[PDB]
């Protein structure tokens, strides 16, 4: 497998799985919704992407808390 | 200082109940409620509660000292109150680590004497004979030059 | 920025920043997964234990090297490994950082093309170069010509080198290397009574060759020595007591490397393929081949190693020629060393192999121009 | 050495530990709110053409084809840290307090005062 | 809710909620009808006294034991002892508590299946589990590796195990324990005048052997003293008078463990059984086992076993190992408190076999996945 699969999955996600839409195909308002759909899916993904980068930052302050406390009992 | 005074103030009948088996134990009535500190502990550890000989040792090296053997009600009511082990789960690890981190901004593994510091002056609390070198003392066990979240439990465990 | 400057090998990978002495973390490059029930609950039992820690528990793992000869057989295990390197044992996330990976010569060119696209697209690296491992080796020596002979664990290869250009007709690559010098000592031992047959007691047998074995000068003397006298025979103490005697096992174990036969294969020792390598080159070249024979990697540090060589050229090459054999004491890191100065070096600066070149060839790019 | 202010110390210590908690909370919605704002423009909705809302529609479908390569990218970056963070948490939970799980107890309770009813 | 941790042991049934410090319940495994023929009217005499109450009455008793050595032989006096601990010891119903029994290693499966049957048809609880004696002895002693050595009073059984992983291959069960020896001080006891025959002077024969009996250091220097000075002998009185001295039947009745050749087993002692359980482990982790023998159950609380386990072990083991014994003063309850800081975990929480896989599958659920 090495991660193949796992390679497989990405793509599929970032080009298939992912919301895939056609939107420049609706009536006025119909558009204008969808682009509103989208601006907020957008709006919030962002928000978790944020969200993400802070818990790395939590992550990485754990990371750095167990190394300090194995150098110092190890 | 003022928890588990004020605790007397408002007693409750759960405590009041152990508070008369040691009252009526020592004093058996029309009496001043002496109760010697060493009675009291001896007593303390008779009646089933928690033998912690420490608290015992702590209350006759602190009570007493007058040479007359009295108890004020107040401290002796503290002092079986705190014997007992009164504090509720120290709030949550996750949580004092996230509240540490927070005052950690060094962010190096550990926490230094200087930002231990400042969030204590940032308290705004009074300065006494347990504080500047009895923190100093109580937290270098192994003297490692640093207060971290491990050490700053060590110190003063169980946060409320 | 930094580059990242790994160094797969096989069965020690060594890893670290461009620029230094030393690599920063060298570690068994093993993957074992438990085998038996496991009783207790919540331990924190993981599914596989990599590096080093898996040679703390080796008692309870099934130890299996992802790396054969050379090559790659076990994609998801190598691809275990490089997440390991990366994460824990330098703590760099590799999006900001490029990669100088080294690869034996010779080898399949698929390996080489599957490393490229792993790099790029699991860890998402920016840039990253496949290096011969020999011309590093030849770099940390601070020379510019010379036949290197470099005898890893996996994979033994001899690349001779005049003036900076690499002559691609006379590389003798053999298959003989630490690995079965390890496997033919614990098939040896066993003439004494001691049998190792778990897969975690190779390591046993590996600490064994590491400290006790020795290449002898002349080898009929020494055998006719150690049935004799008993000066050789050194003890050493196993994971648990019950010291072991090895008496003429010390330098039968790495003659194989001279004589190949005893382990069955057909090919010349490694005093005599550098000799031959020597001879496919160009007549005006082999004086400095023969006065700049270097040596380097893991399995080249048995004790006495560098006298051998040199007295067994001596009798094969011409009796003019000057026959000199260079050993640096930093043998084992040579090509990591090798592969931080070039790494370091600002003309090399532009033949890293760029994303977006990747993205417009495919993996393919790396048997391209960029090599 | 006086026992009265471990108290008074301990909650002023936890008050100014909830303070600092929320104004980093605070302070990180801001920052997340001002992030998205420069990373996600806001909608134009005034008086736009039919073609207008066709054209930026499709500029904002390609940023959302752009932005959920990102955030799947970032998501599976955050679902690896956290996997890992966690098995290294517990890793050095079994190394310290691995010890201090059995010694987790309610003893001494029921049996020092049920002896002599027999 | 909280757990019912039963513990049907042999000889001593120990029982009490989860989540406690020692059992709540502990009473001899006893069933005895009475034997004669009972004149006076209306007394109220029952048709089986169990438990505890059986102990006041034995003397027109008959106590039988309704397990032999682990197994179960008589599964209606086992029922009836199960229905007094839950109804009369502990009073809590079990239709509103799980239950998590424990067995010895090695045991027949239609034992352990009948037990589930049992408490999932008669007593109805919601959801059982059933585990092995040795890992519970390991959980007290707060260890996570480790080889134990549970000598009960049915079967003596070692288990050893490494970092959480259990090694099925290495468990030896032997059955000599507590009550052969009870037998064999019953049987050499009348070499000095005292004849006991009685099921119920079994019981004086236990007291005997639990207040009196120790475990000698060396076997020899003590038979060769005991023989010529008299400051050994240590008088005990019956039931009813008449004194009784034991001589150099002191350490003869515990020595039996060290040589079962006196009660003619053929197998090895409990000295040398742990060092073959021990050699069947892999090279890498003996030096952890060595370390961390640990000792549980009722019959190795002879004082004086820690001392001359370890003498013998550390005569058989390499030299250079450290050996070391743990001998927890709490012996006796070891695997009760083990099995209830395992009930209290929340990580277990859902490893009970609920009663609805129960019906789904019959009572072999207990071999699948949910051990
Ligand atoms: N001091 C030593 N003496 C003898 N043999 C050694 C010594 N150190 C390492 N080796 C052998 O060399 C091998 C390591 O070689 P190494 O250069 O790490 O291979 P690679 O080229 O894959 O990095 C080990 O397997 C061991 O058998
Ligand atoms: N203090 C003691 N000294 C010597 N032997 C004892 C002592 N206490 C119990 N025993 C022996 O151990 C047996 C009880 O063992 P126990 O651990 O209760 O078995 P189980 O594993 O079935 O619970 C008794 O039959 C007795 O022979
Ligand atoms: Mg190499
Ligand atoms: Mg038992």
């Amino acid at each position: 497998g090495k991660r193949q699969t796992e390679r497989e999955k990405k793509k599929k996600i970032l080009a298939e799985r992912r919301k895939v839409l056609a939107i420049d195909h609706l009536n006025e308002d119909q558009l204008r919704e969808k682009a509103k759909e989208l601006w907020q899916s957008i709006y919030n993904l962002e928000a978790e992407k944020f969200d993400l980068q802070e818990k790395f930052k939590q992550q990485k302050y754990e990371i750095n808390v167990l190394r300090n406390r194995i150098n110092d009992n190890q | 200082d003022d928890i588990y005074k004020a605790a007397v103030e408002q007693l409750t009948e759960e405590q009041k109940n152990e508070f008369k088996a040691a009252f009526d134990i020592f004093v058996l009535g029309a009496e001043d409620g002496c109760i010697s500190t060493k009675e009291l502990g001896k007593v303390m550890r008779m009646l089933g509660q928690n033998p912690t000989p420490e608290e015992l040792q702590e209350m006759i090296d602190e009570v007493d000292e007058d040479g007359s053997g009295t108890v004020d009600f107040d401290e002796f009511l503290v002092m079986m109150v705190r014997c007992m082990k009164d504090d509720s789960k120290g709030k949550s690890e996750e949580e004092l680590s996230d509240l540490f981190r927070m005052f950690d901004k060094n962010a190096d593994g550990y926490i230094d004497l200087d930002e231990l510091k400042m969030m204590l002056q940032a308290t705004g609390e009074t300065i006494t004979e347990d504080d500047i070198e009895e923190l100093m003392k109580d937290g270098d066990k192994n003297n490692d030059g640093r207060i971290d979240y491990d050490e700053f439990l060590e110190f003063m465990k169980g946060v409320e | 920025t930094t580059a990242l400057v790994c160094d797969n090998g096989s069965g020690l990978v060594k890893a670290g920043f461009a620029g230094d002495d030393a690599p920063r973390a060298v570690f068994p490059s093993i993957v074992g997964r438990p085998r038996h029930q496991g009783v207790m609950v919540g331990m924190g039992q993981k599914d596989s234990y990599v590096g080093d820690e898996a040679q703390s528990k080796r008692g309870i793992l099934t130890l299996k090297y992802p790396i054969e000869h050379g090559i790659i057989t076990n994609w998801d295990d190598m691809e275990k490994i490089w997440h390991h390197t990366f994460y824990n044992e330098l703590r760099v996330a590799p999006e900001e950082h490029p990669t100088l990976l080294t690869e034996a010569p010779l080898n399949p060119k698929a390996n080489r093309e599957k490393m490229t696209q792993i790099m790029f697209e699991t860890f998402n690296v920016p840039a990253m170069y496949v290096a011969i491992q020999a011309v590093l080796s030849l770099y940390a020596s601070g020379r510019t010509t010379g036949i290197v002979l470099d005898s890893g664990d996996g994979v033994t290869h001899n690349v001779p080198i005049y003036e900076g250009y690499a002559l691609p007709h006379a590389i003798m690559r053999l298959d003989l290397a630490g690995r079965d010098l390890t496997d033919y000592l614990m098939k040896i031992l066993t003439e004494r009574g001691y049998s190792f047959v778990t897969t975690a007691e190779r390591e046993i047998v590996r600490d064994i060759k590491e400290k006790l074995c020795y290449v002898a000068l002349d080898f009929e003397n020494e055998m006719a020595t150690a049935a004799s006298s008993s000066s050789l025979e050194k003890s050493y103490e196993l994971p648990d007591g019950q010291v072991i005697t090895i008496g003429n096992e010390r330098f039968r174990c790495p003659e194989t490397l001279f004589q190949p036969s005893f382990i069955g294969m057909e090919s010349a020792g490694i005093h005599e393929t550098t000799y031959n390598s020597i001879m496919k080159c160009d007549i005006d070249i082999r004086k400095d081949l023969y006065a700049n024979n270097v040596l380097s990697g893991g399995t080249t540090m048995y004790p006495g190693i560098a006298d051998r060589m040199q007295k067994e050229i001596t009798a094969l090459a011409p009796s003019t020629m000057k026959i000199k054999i260079i050993a640096p004491p930093e043998r084992k890191y040579s090509v990591w060393i090798g592969g931080s100065i070039l790494a370091s070096l600002s003309t090399f600066q532009q033949m890293w192999i760029s994303k977006q070149e990747y993205d417009e060839a495919g993996p393919s790019i790396v048997h391209r121009k960029c090599f | 050495i006086s026992a009265s202010r471990k108290l008074q110390l301990k909650t002023l210590m936890l008050q100014i530990a909830k303070q600092e908690m929320e104004r980093e909370a605070e302070e990180r919605r801001g920052e997340k709110g001002r992030v998205l704002r420069t990373r996600c423009q806001p909608l134009e909705l005034d008086g736009l053409g039919f073609e207008e809302l066709q054209d930026l529609c499709r500029q904002l479908h390609a940023r959302v084809d752009k932005v959920d390569e990102e955030r799947y990218d970032v998501e599976a970056k955050v679902t690896k840290n956290i996997t890992e963070i966690a098995d290294l948490t517990q890793k050095i939970y079994d190394l310290r307090g691995k010890f201090k799980r059995p010694t987790l107890r309610r003893v001494r309770i029921s049996a020092d005062a049920m002896m002599q009813a027999l």
